């Protein structure tokens, strides 16, 4: 039948492009990469430049810091035989430290300092990262939208790994590094606290979750349909309305009788999104600190 | 409760989220009109938001919504009912008047420009130094309309430069002039080019550019307008 | 009333069935034959679930709740008040939601854009059927699929689960759950990107595509493009979905015991699975 445009037909190449200057130090950043045909065929071919600079280097070694000494435990839990270490990749696990140490670095290598050890670098490497996403945006001219956004994934995280351990007294109350392991985390987390089913911040970040699959599945299906009249080319229907924009609108208009505009529609989009973590950082907070068990918390609906 | 009051606060918070939100995507559109142009009676609980102002870069201006609205074109439809709501007849052909699914905007008539201020969209010839990367060259390809008979040839691709993509297929037709097909509403295949929307008939009546190395926000409207319009319109010779 | 660009696009045309005779709109709302449809179907359903309020004894919305038909009750009917409500509202249901895709299809035809929404819309549809119709047809009984109420539905999802043990070891369930959270994460920062091109800072012109390319690959070394992230979205959210569809549709079927255990193949497997050491020897 017709062409969809999920896929291009064909790819046109010109010379590498090394993006707008502005008040970039174009010192730090790389040459470009290699230019896949692959990725091509769905998005850019382009790979790189890409800015480094020093904040992108402490990131960068610090996230390595924090991958390289959880394998190291996981290598060392497999004593040290390869084959032993692929097959039970997704089985190995580093711990926090037991109760016993509270919220202390007193706690041995071997159980639970080790733990401590990757948090540390896993602590650089995001905040660092996320300042990051501030600067090469201030560097830009552009809206700070990124880094807040960055903002609201860093809180539930946060919560998780640091707020809510410390405010309940010891490391233990963490999430540990592996893959399993982490599931079984999340699985006991629900049992121990009632059923996060209970938890209303819970229902409400699966609502927004659900919704953000929701919202890019008609944003993007409808980006597509009105691509044919260029809609893709966002900021210049935003500052001049075409077809697109209107075609758009009316669609969704005439479907479920209102709808959004070119700009606004990413509006609904950051927030979506953003209320994911949002809500989900603040119910797990609320966990074990106020609220003991979800069930029992539900039947005085407070 | 502590739980209680967090909820309580969240459901308040998320009422002016919604309210913010709805009004935001209100800066285009609106106040709502009757089918005559004419302010509607009922808005509805929303009110306007205060207006905001976008800058465009390389002095192209301001743009401030919300303002005042206006087609700043000619509609050729008229009622066809004495109560509001039933759909309106083109009075004359609608695909040269540009309205239904031929229907265009009343967009700037300059060109997009890239970052650098220069044109976004150019033919590839004058282009440097793009070419084809992949997937089958259309350039030369015979175009063929619904009608299934050939229309014309392909002469070049208009690409945009910055994002370094087809958006264009120029075509010449028999009488030697050209015309740009949106990229996305034709099927190139091994041994031609097809175009679904249009018999082969309708292909001179595609608007035409003013400029032959440059196409603007207004021209690219009135030719994916016409395109698609085809969709509806060329019902008539389709066939297959 | 009409938005501003609205009447233009009003024209006659598009429909699939009946011609003009639904052809017009109600406010803001087309209708069309498949407007007609859905409201039958949404109407009936609506009334039926408040007439199942009634035999259920409740008003109140938190605790009203329609079941299937119960295990032993097969494929076949049930007294209406013992599961034929909910099989009558479920056919209602699928109705009204069909309806609802193919009059946003007439939507589309006179509007002249592409069919990505309801084909997009579709992927939801099959969940739903996965849920109510393949899943419970294949495993023999209409009682295998989930209740029509607020909080039994969450109960239906949660007894579902722990019958083959903590449910995240569902390899299917896991690429769904990927697919989700990489989701939120690009419209978070689609969103945003858009947003921080058109809302640069206090003076600033609007940035353009070109900005937001750079934007990227300065921070990651890639850059999708303005065509590509739409793509994405789209993607990753189908994607999401139809491995949803996916997990719970050999849930059940094609396995039925622990998940955790399933994963025992690749322990297991001839070239290593007697090496000690490590947490499985
Ligand atoms: C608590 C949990 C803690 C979680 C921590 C993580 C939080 C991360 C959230 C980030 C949000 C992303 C959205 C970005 C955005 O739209 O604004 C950009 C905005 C700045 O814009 P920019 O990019 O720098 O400037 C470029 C443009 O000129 C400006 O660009 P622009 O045009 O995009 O900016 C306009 C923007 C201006 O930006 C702002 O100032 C944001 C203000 C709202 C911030 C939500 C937290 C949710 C919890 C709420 C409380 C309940 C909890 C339970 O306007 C808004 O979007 C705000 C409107 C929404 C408010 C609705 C409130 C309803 C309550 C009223 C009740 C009514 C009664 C009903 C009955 O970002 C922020 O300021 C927020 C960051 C925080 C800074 C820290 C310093 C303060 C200490
Ligand atoms: C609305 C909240 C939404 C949710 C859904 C969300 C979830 C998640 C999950 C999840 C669902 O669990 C994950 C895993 C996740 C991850 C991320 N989010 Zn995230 N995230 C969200 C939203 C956001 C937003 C706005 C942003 C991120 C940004 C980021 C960024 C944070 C980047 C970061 O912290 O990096 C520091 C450490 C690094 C880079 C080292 C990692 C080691 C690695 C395994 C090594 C392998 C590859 C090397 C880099 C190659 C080195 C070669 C050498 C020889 C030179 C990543 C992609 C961050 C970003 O950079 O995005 C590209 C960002 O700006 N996220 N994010
Ligand atoms: C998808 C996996 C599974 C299936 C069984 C399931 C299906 C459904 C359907 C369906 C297949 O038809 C519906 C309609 C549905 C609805 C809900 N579920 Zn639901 N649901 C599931 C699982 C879950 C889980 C874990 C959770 C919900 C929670 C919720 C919540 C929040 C869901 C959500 O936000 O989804 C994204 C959609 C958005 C944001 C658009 C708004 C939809 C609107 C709020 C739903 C209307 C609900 C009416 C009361 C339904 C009856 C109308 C009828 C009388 C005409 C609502 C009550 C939500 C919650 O807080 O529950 C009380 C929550 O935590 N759901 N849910
Ligand atoms: C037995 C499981 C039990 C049941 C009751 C349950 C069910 C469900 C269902 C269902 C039954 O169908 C659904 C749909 C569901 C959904 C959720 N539950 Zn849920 N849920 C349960 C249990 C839990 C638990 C403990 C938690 C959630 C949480 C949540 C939340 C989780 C929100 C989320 O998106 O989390 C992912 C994002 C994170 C964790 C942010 C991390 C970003 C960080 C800054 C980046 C780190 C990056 C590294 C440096 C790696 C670099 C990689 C390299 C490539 C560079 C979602 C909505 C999540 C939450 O917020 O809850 C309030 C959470 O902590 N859930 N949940
Ligand atoms: C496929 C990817 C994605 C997933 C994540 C998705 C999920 C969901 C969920 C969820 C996560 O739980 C919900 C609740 C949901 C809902 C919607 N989606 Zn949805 N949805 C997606 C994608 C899409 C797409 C492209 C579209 C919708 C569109 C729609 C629309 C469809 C509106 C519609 O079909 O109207 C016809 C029927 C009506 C109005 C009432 C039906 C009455 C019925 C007979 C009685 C109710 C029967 C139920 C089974 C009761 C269950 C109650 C209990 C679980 C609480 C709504 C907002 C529809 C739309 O209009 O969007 C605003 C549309 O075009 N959706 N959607
Ligand atoms: C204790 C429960 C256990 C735990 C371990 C668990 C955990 C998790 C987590 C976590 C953080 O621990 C997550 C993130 C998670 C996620 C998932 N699990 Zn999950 N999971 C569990 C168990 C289950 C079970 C039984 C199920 C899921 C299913 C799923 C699914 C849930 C998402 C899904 O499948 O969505 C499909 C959407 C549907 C069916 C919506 C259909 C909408 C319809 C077509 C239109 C409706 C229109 C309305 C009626 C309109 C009303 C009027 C309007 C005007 C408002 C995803 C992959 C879900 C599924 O795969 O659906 C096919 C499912 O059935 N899960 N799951
Ligand atoms: C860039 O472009 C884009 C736009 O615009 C330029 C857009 O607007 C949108 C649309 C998106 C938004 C406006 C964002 C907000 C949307 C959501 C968060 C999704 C949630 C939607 C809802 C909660 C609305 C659901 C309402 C419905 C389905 C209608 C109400 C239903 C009835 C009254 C049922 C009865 C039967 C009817 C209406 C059938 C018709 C027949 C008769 C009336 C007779 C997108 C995606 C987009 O990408
Ligand atoms: C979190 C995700 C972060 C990804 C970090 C990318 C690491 C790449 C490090 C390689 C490097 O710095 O050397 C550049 C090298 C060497 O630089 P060069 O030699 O070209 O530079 C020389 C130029 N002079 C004169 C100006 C200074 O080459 C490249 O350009 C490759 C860069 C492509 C990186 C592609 C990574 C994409 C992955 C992220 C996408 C998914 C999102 C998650
Ligand atoms: C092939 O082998 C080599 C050796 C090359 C490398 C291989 C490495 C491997 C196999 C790596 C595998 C890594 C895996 C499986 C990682 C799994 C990670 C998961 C699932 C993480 C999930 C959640 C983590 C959370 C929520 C952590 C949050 C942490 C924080 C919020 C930081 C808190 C910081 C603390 C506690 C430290 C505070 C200390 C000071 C000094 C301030
Ligand atoms: C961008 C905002 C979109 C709003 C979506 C809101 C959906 C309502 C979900 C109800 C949550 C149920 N519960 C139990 C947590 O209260
Ligand atoms: C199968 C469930 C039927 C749901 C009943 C009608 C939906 C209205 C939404 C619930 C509103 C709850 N509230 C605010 C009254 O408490
Ligand atoms: C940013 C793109 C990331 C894509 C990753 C999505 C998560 C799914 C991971 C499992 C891959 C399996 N699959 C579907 C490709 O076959
Ligand atoms: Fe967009």
């Amino acid at each position: 039948a017709e062409y969809q445009n999920i896929f291009s037909q064909v790819q046109v190449r010109g010379p590498a492009d090394l993006g707008m200057t502005e008040d970039v130090n174009l010192a730090n950043r790389s040459g470009v990469g290699p230019f896949s045909t692959l990725l091509g065929w769905f998005g850019n071919a382009q790979l790189g430049p890409i800015y480094l600079g020093s904040l992108g280097v402490l990131s960068l070694f610090s996230g390595l810091m924090w991958f390289f000494t959880i394998g190291i435990w996981f290598w060392y839990q497999a004593g040290w035989n390869p084959a032993v270490f692929l097959r039970d990749l997704f089985f190995f696990s580093l711990e926090p430290p037991a109760p016993e140490y509270g919220l202390s670095f007193a706690a041995p290598l071997k159980e639970g300092g080790l733990w401590l050890i990757a948090s540390f670098f896993m602590f650089v490497a995001v905040w660092s990262w996320w300042g990051r996403t501030y600067l090469r945006a201030q560097a830009l001219g552009m809206g700070k939208h990124t880094a807040w956004a960055f903002l609201s994934a860093i809180w539930l995280w946060m919560v998780l790994g640091f707020i809510r351990p410390i405010l309940m007294g010891s490391w233990s109350e963490a999430v540990p590094y592996g893959i399993f392991s982490h599931l079984d985390w999340t699985n006991n987390f629900s049992l121990v606290h009632g059923n996060l089913f209970y938890n209303p911040f819970h229902g409400l970040s699966i609502a927004f979750l659900y919704g953000s699959a929701l919202l890019f599945a008609m944003h993007g299906a409808t980006i597509l349909a009105v691509s044919r009249f260029g809609g893709e080319r966002e900021l210049e229907q935003i500052a001049d309305r075409g077809t697109a924009a209107e075609r758009a609108a009316l669609f969704w208009r005439w479907t479920m009788g209102f709808n959004a505009t070119m700009e606004g529609i990413h509006r609904w989009a950051i927030w979506m999104a953003v209320l994911v973590t949002l809500t989900g950082g603040i119910g797990i907070l609320l966990s074990g600190t106020v609220v003991d068990n979800w069930y029992v918390w539900g039947q005085n609906h407070g | 409760d502590l739980a209680s009051l967090a909820i309580y606060s969240f459901w308040i918070f998320l009422a002016g989220l919604i309210y913010y939100l709805q009004t935001e995507n209100m800066r285009e559109g609106y106040p709502l009109e009757n089918e005559d142009g004419t302010p509607a009676a009922n808005q509805g609980p929303f009110p306007l938001p205060k207006p905001k102002t976008f800058i465009l870069p390389h002095g192209r201006g301001t743009l401030t919504v919300p303002g005042p609205e206006s087609e700043d074109r000619p509609i050729a439809l008229a009622r066809t009912a004495v109560s509001e709501g039933f759909p309106h007849a083109p009075t004359g052909d609608p695909m040269k008047d540009g309205v239904g699914p031929a229907s265009w905007v009343a967009r700037r008539d300059l060109p997009e420009l890239d970052g650098h201020g220069h044109n976004k969209i150019k033919p590839m010839k004058a282009a440097a130094g793009f070419h084809v990367s992949a997937g089958k060259n259309p350039i030369g390809l015979p175009v063929r309309g619904c009608d299934l008979e050939i229309a014309g040839k392909v002469v070049d691709i208009w690409v945009d430069i910055p994002e370094q993509m087809a958006r264009f297929l120029e075509v010449e037709l028999k009488d030697g002039s050209t015309r740009l097909l949106p990229m996305q509403m034709v099927k190139v295949q091994s041994n031609r080019v097809h175009v679904n929307a249009l018999s082969s008939d309708l292909f001179a009546g595609i608007p035409t550019i003013k400029s032959p190395t440059e196409v603007t926000l207004l021209e690219e409207d009135k030719i994916c307008g016409y395109v698609a319009g085809g969709l509806m319109y060329a019902a008539p010779k389709r066939k297959s | 009333a009409l938005l501003s660009f609205e009447r233009k696009y009003r024209v006659p045309g598009g429909t699939l069935v009946g011609g003009n005779l639904f052809d017009f709109w109600v406010g803001p709302f087309y209708v069309g034959f498949f407007g007609v449809a859905t409201f039958f179907f949404a109407a009936l359903g609506i009334i039926l679930i408040a007439w199942s309020a009634v035999l259920q004894g409740t008003w109140n919305p938190q605790l009203i709740s329609v079941y299937p038909p119960a295990l032993e009750y097969g494929l076949g009917g049930a007294p209406l008040a013992k599961g034929g409500l909910w099989q009558i509202i479920t056919i209602c249901a699928t109705g009204a939601f069909v309806s609802w895709a193919l009059r946003e299809v007439e939507i589309c035809r006179k509007l002249g854009i592409g069919y990505h929404i309801p084909f997009a819309f579709a992927f939801a549809i099959l969940a739903y059927l996965t849920l109510v119709l393949f899943r419970p047809v294949m495993m023999g009984a209409w009682g295998y699929a989930f209740p029509y109420g607020i909080w039994t539905h969450l109960d239906w999802v949660s007894n579902t689960g722990y019958t083959y043990g903590n449910f995240h070891y569902n390899p299917a369930h896991m690429i769904a759950i990927s697919f989700f959270f990489t989701n939120a994460l690009a419209l978070a920062l689609h969103g945003a990107l858009v947003l921080s091109a058109a809302n640069p800072e206090k003076g600033k012109e609007m940035r353009t595509p070109d900005h937001e390319d750079t934007f990227f690959r300065d921070l990651v070394g890639y850059s999708i493009g303005t065509l590509g992230i739409h793509r994405l979205g789209l993607l990753l959210s189908l994607s999401a979905v139809f491995f949803s569809a996916l997990c719970m549709i050999i849930t059940g079927t094609i396995w039925f015991d622990q998940w955790v255990d399933w994963w025992q193949w690749w322990v297991k497997l001839p070239w290593w699975a007697n090496i000690p050491g490590g947490i499985n020897g």
